């Protein structure tokens, strides 16, 4: 009964973590 | 390694793990990674990012607090308190610095960030009010003499010792282990 | 990388023990196990039985999800490929069993537990031959491993996968690209 | 399951990853 599960969208503490993680990592890369 | 891309694909993108608890070691590792904890600033200062990081830091603090329920790791407890408060205050301080350096100043996000993370502190932040809006040139070196006042090295230290202290208390008192 | 923390979750956390395991993990495992990209495959009955179980899991998931357009073709193609690939894998694993001396023969005979499909000539031929003495199986296999070299089963498996993730990508809500 | 009680690794994921490292360290040597 979440509307992002409804919408087939990525909405997780894991998701927020990983995404933040790779914003940092592509800050690293260039 | 498609056999790892599969795993990340699960975590970031799967029904069963969106609405699922995130354990503390993920947030630990996230802090270690985010602030490059090791024996010097490739930290990414963005209010989304930094607020998220402070949220996981706070999450660690809460789990550490609650899980702490001959040895006297009271000492470790109060130590961890000192370290946490000084670390968080530091992170918010440097993030405020990074907000200030930019011209024009996005000050509604600035104030907001200081109303979510600056209330464990005192009211010298009203000082920030008046330096919120004097002009950039006097200020950037009004700000930049402070990293030989409070260089990042020391907050890197404080954070690293907060973490190692924390997972010490957790490894000893509670049923935690961290090595593969 | 620190990605291992994430791995530390999957392999080692209470909440992920008793939890559904998706199909793309079994896909990636098959592709990886057989190096789908010439035998660096590890033939040990635990490993092969597990892998065959994931293969079976993929076949069932594909089957059930398959419940103007004729994917009659994709379906029966996938059927041929699955049966011939699995029969091949069980064959080669039986071969690796035979090559070893002495033969762990009770794990052998029962190896065809789910794997030894009930077409009984493949296997009764396979096992009458259980205990003549070793050269016979070593050059029976070395007669047969230039019959149908592994390359061909690599091909069959690879198209079973490619077919499968095609059908799943189209009709059903699937994606396989990052 | 009586393995969660005992703090033991018992998951389809666990079997998968372990099979993964048996294959990969079979490769390495
Ligand atoms: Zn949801
Ligand atoms: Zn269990």
């Amino acid at each position: 009964a979440c509307e992002m599960c409804r919408l087939g969208l990525p909405h997780g503490s894991f998701f927020e973590l990983l995404r933040d993680w790779k914003k940092i990592e592509e800050f690293r890369n260039k | 390694s498609s056999i790892v891309n599969a795993c990340l694909r699960y975590l970031g993108y799967s029904k069963s793990m969106c609405h699922e608890k995130m354990p503390i070691f993920m947030d630990i590792a996230f802090i270690e990674y985010c602030f490059n904890l090791s024996l010097s600033q490739q930290i990414l200062w963005e209010y989304s990012l930094i607020s998220n990081a402070l949220e996981r830091l706070e999450n660690i603090e809460l789990e550490r607090q609650n899980c702490m329920r001959l040895l006297n790791k009271e000492t470790l407890n109060n130590e961890a308190l000192k370290l946490y408060s000084c670390a968080k205050a530091g992170i918010c301080r440097w993030m405020a610095f990074h907000f200030l350096e930019q011209e024009p100043i996005d000050h509604i996000n600035f104030t907001k960030f200081l109303q979510d993370w600056g209330s464990h502190n005192e009211k010298e932040m009203e000082a920030l009010q008046r330096l919120s809006k004097h002009k950039i040139r006097k200020r950037l070196i009004y700000v930049s003499q402070h990293k030989k006042k409070m260089p990042w090295s020391k907050f890197n230290s404080v954070l690293s010792r907060y973490i190692q202290c924390t997972k010490l208390q957790l490894e000893v008192f509670c049923d935690y282990d961290f090595k593969q």
